[PDB]
């Protein structure tokens, strides 16, 4: 159910080499909160990869601590997938967390590295969140 | 790590 304490979800960004603005994935519910993958180019240069939580809510009383593994899937060999871990207390003023320079843009778009295919790159997040506060009273 |  949506109350699950953890989950793994993916989002495939199409026309990746042409990405010019931030893109958001549909939500994956964990602890009954919407979590989304946010990807954005940073300075071509680097791939920005962030995990967002409950950004749509107008509430300013919620908080949720979570740990996650952000990974860019290598379609040729999963062992070559690149990942970084995060731990963060999400709340209205800090509702997303990740890396502005997760990977070099040149590396992810290199047709010989195995991260891109048909100009598509897949991002994956494994999130483990604690019970949130200020949500379900 | 940081916010976007």
């Amino acid at each position: 159910t949506s109350w699950r304490s953890e989950a793994t979800f993916q989002f495939t960004v199409e026309r990746f080499s042409r990405l010019s603005e931030s893109v958001l994935s549909p939500p994956c519910f964990v602890r009954n909160l919407p979590w989304k993958i946010m990807v954005m180019p940073r300075f071509q240069k680097s791939v920005g990869f962030f995990l967002q939580c409950n950004a749509e809510s107008d509430s300013t009383s919620w908080s949720c601590h979570a740990q996650a593994v952000l990974k860019i899937i290598n379609y040729r060999d999963d062992e070559k997938s690149f990942s970084r871990r995060i731990s963060h207390l999400f709340f209205h003023k800090e509702n997303d967390w990740g890396f502005s320079n997760f990977m070099a843009w040149s590396e992810v778009t290199d047709p010989e590295k195995g991260f891109i295919d048909d100009d598509k790159v897949t991002f994956e997040v494994f999130v483990q969140a604690d019970a949130p506060h200020g949500v379900a009273w | 790590a940081s916010t976007s």
